[PDB]
RNA sequence: UGACCCCUGCGAUUUCCCCAAAUGUGGGAAACUCGACUGCAUAAUUUGUGGUAGUGGGGGACUGCGUUCGCGCUUUCCCCUG
């Protein structure tokens, strides 16, 4: 099951069933797909009901988060992990 | 099949949240690994301010969302 | 929004307005019903079973069990011993089965083409009473280090009896795996 | 079972629909017993959103609605096991 | 299950005589079938394989649905893989 | 057990946040944790979908009905991580 | 009235007409054919009712269990 | 310690008209005399009546069965 | 990236026989011991089989109620958008 082992510690973006996007450092997982995200931020797409305006983004910092696999839809790499080198 | 540690809330007045935005309030008497609770002196607590007491009732754990203890255990 | 507060503008509808299937006479392709490595095996499994069954009828008509030159003496007197060690000398087989009674004649069967010992022999006692004494005692005897079984020969006594090659016989040393214990004897 | 057949479609291209109306087109690289599939060089299209090309995506099986397989797939030969 | 042995064939007889036999005879006779899914859309096509999970292998399928005046929309898929949980109702050709 | 479960058990006694499928988010001190994600909290702050808040003293929540949980960032220094 | 478990009750309904209402209002009335350990119902000569009113005639219909709301005879 | 299984058995012997709430439906309720139940929590009623809060109409159904997953709350008489 | 050629797969432990540069390096046998490797309890409330459906939004003409004239609810046609 290297498909998941290869991605540990990478900055992955988790897609929620409600349409939210949780971007955080993928730390660990399990058979149920319960993930552990560090320095996660929550995004949600709100429809514009006033006029033809750009989609409204409401960021929200969470820090360390534990997502239940049942609520996780998919996940992809937004970017490499935070480089510790100068 | 480990049951939940609800011994603290036993014989305490609680207020439970249900799935469809429904809420109840009663004193707990027993539980099960599936969170099937039997609460007495229960009130319906409908959307309106009206109150209706029926007493002993049963609730399925599949519909219980959250349970708060009004007596702080 | 929440699943309970979601305003369903177009909830699930029925299927009454969506019946547009094909007519009955427009039957499905008959040749589109088959599978590989599932029927060719069964087809070959049926022939080998039937081929032997057909071959069985031919042998019964040609060969007669009762009318056998090798078989001699009264059938109720003769005895049958199998699982006998190939190294068993004729005298060793006489002296071991003479304890139960005198042996009029003894016949050890051999391979027709190979000439090797078959492993089973027919023992004919002088008196019918002497044989029965061996039926219970001979069964389970140990000759030359290998256990041997003994039962009255049914080739010419039991109605509707036939050997392995004809589908009959007894003992399951080569039956379904883990279904016949080797320790148990006839 | 049947999920074993799903794990045999690695490196092939399909189009999967999600329970939220989202469509995802890409090449398969691995699948599990829970129907969760990992697609590389994939393009996602959320409802009322713009398509986006993702180099990888690991999806769960519960949120899957259905798949769309190629036209030349050997079903009779692939369903033998 | 009632037969906890690993050699249990309860699933076998179930698909042959149980409610799931509607799909077996469909694949046997290669008959079409209409399926109502949780997408509010109806899928009409043939079946080639399935299991206990009600997951069918469809081909030559035609999706159909309606939005809003109510406008109908349909498309075609020659080969697809339908999940079971999202299914609501199934209906074979009543002919 | 699972590694995420262990990270939850060690988080017992500290302030953690929990969101439910009904949208409510509960932030307060954690009392008891279980392998099945059943969490007991005390003096929590609930947030409804509309935005209103309320006050509670002792609360227990089922694990299956939780969307996700927020734990202290310091837990990242755990020996398993 | 002796206790009658749910499984024998549904078993007796087999072959007789039965109406089932779904979680979304729609109903289906037809001749019950068979059921499984999960209550996956299969009907015959089924008629679809929409919002209580008759919608049309379908025939043989296979329905999963987790979608139906309740069941009733006649 | 009284459990739901023993309590449900008591209501059954008493044959009291037990009311039941629906899953995801607050507006709809069902009441009837329970006849039996299985481990799956499915309940069978002898004479069921579907009552709605908004309409207040009691639809007669008769001997019926109800899925356990749809149950939300039990109520006596 | 990779043809050809090798094992059909165990990390650890125990006993017998044998090759041997003979305390090591190896082979032929099993023994019952851990792993979260798989099958069934796993589609019957706690993740691996759904009550999280996806069912819209906006620009022009086009109704009414309240109004702080920004708007909330409500009734129509044509368009761009998914």
């Amino acid at each position: 099951s290297s498909k998941m082992l290869q991605h540990i510690d990478y900055r992955m973006r988790c897609i929620l069933q409600d349409g939210r996007i949780f971007i955080g450092t993928f730390k660990a997982f399990d058979k149920h797909m319960n993930l552990i995200l560090c320095d996660c931020d929550e995004f949600r797409k709100i429809k514009p009901k006033n006029s033809k305006q750009a989609e409204r983004e409401e960021k929200r910092v969470l820090g360390l988060v534990l997502l239940r696999g049942e609520n996780l839809v998919s996940m992809t790499v937004e970017g490499p992990p935070p480089k510790d080198t100068g | 099949a480990h049951p939940p540690e609800l011994k603290k809330f036993m014989d305490k007045k609680l207020s439970l949240k249900l799935n469809g935005g429904r809420h109840v309030q009663g004193i707990l008497r027993g539980f099960d690994p599936f969170m099937n609770l039997v609460i007495d002196e229960c009130v319906e607590m409908a959307t309106s301010g009206q109150q209706n007491n029926i007493g002993m009732v049963v609730i399925r754990g599949n519909s219980i969302i959250m349970l708060e203890a009004l007596e702080r255990v | 929004k929440l699943p309970h507060e979601k305003h369903h503008n177009q909830p699930y509808c029925g299927i009454a307005p969506y019946i547009r299937e094909f007519e009955d006479p427009r039957d499905a392709p008959p040749p589109t019903r088959a599978e590989t490595r599932e029927e060719r095996m069964e087809r070959k499994r049926r022939e080998k079973i039937e081929r032997r069954q057909q071959e069985v009828e031919t042998e019964l008509k040609m060969w007669d069990p009762h009318n056998d030159p090798n078989a001699q003496g009264d059938a109720f007197k003769t005895l049958f011993v199998a699982r006998v060690n190939y190294d068993t000398t004729e005298s060793k087989l006489r002296r071991e089965f003479e304890v139960y009674g005198p042996i009029k004649r003894i016949h050890m069967v051999y391979s027709k083409r190979s000439g090797k010992p078959r492993g089973y022999a027919f023992i004919e006692y002088e008196h019918e009473r002497d044989m029965h004494s061996a039926y219970k005692h001979a069964d389970g005897k140990k000759i030359d280090g290998r256990r041997v079984l003994v039962d009255v020969e049914r080739g010419r006594t039991v109605k509707g009896w036939r050997p392995r090659r004809l589908g009959g016989g007894l003992g399951g040393t080569r039956r379904g795996g883990a279904d016949v214990n080797i320790r148990h004897s006839g | 079972k049947l999920v074993r057949f799903l794990m045999k479609l690695s490196h092939e291209t399909v189009t999967i629909e999600l329970k939220n109306g989202t469509q995802v087109h890409g090449t398969i690289t691995g699948v599990d017993v829970s129907m969760n599939t990992h697609l590389k060089a994939v393009k996602m299209t959320l409802k009322n959103r713009e398509p986006v090309q993702l180099e990888t995506l690991s999806i769960r099986g519960n949120n899957i609605r259905y798949f769309i397989l190629p036209d030349s797939l050997p079903l009779d030969t692939l369903l033998v096991d | 299950e009632m037969t906890p042995e690993e050699l249990q064939k309860r699933e076998e007889e179930e698909f042959n005589t149980g409610p799931l036999s509607v799909l077996t005879q469909s694949v046997k006779n290669n008959t079409q079938v209409l399926i109502n899914c949780r997408n509010n859309k109806k899928l009409l096509g043939r079946v080639k394989a399935f299991d206990r999970h009600c997951n069918m292998v469809l081909e030559n399928v035609k999706e159909m649905w309606t939005e809003v005046k109510p406008v109908n929309k349909d498309r075609y898929i020659s080969k697809m893989f339908l999940r079971g949980d999202s299914v609501i109702v199934v209906l074979r050709n009543p002919l | 057990i699972g590694v995420p479960i262990k990270v939850l058990h060690e988080a017992e006694g500290h302030i953690v946040t929990c969101e439910t499928n009904t949208g409510e988010v509960y932030r307060g001190k954690l009392i008891e944790a279980e392998d099945n994600m059943n969490c007991q909290m005390s003096n929590i702050t609930v947030t409804y979908r509309d935005g209103r808040v309320a006050q509670l003293e002792q609360v227990y929540i089922r694990g299956s009905k939780i969307r996700f949980l927020i734990l202290p960032d310091m837990l990242k220094n755990a020996p398993m991580l | 009235s002796l206790p009658l478990n749910p499984k024998p009750f549904l078993n007796g309904l087999t072959g007789k007409p039965v109406m089932v209402k779904l979680k979304w209002g729609m109903e289906y009335k037809g001749y019950l054919v068979s059921v499984d350990g999960y209550m996956n119902m299969q009907l015959a000569n089924t008629e679809e009712y929409i919002d209580g009113a008759l919608s049309g005639h379908l025939g043989e219909v296979l329905i999963r269990c987790n979608n139906v709301l309740y069941i009733r005879g006649v | 310690m009284v459990q739901p299984i023993n309590l449900i058995f008591r209501y059954l012997q008493n044959r009291s008209r037990i009311q039941v709430w629906l899953y995801e439906q607050v507006n709809m309720r069902i009441e009837g005399c329970i006849i039996g139940f299985d481990e799956y929590m499915n309940l069978v009623l002898d004479d069921a009546e579907e009552i709605h809060s908004k309409t207040k109409s009691r639809k007669q159904l008769g001997r019926i069965m109800l899925k356990g997953d749809n149950i939300t709350l039990l109520q006596s008489v």
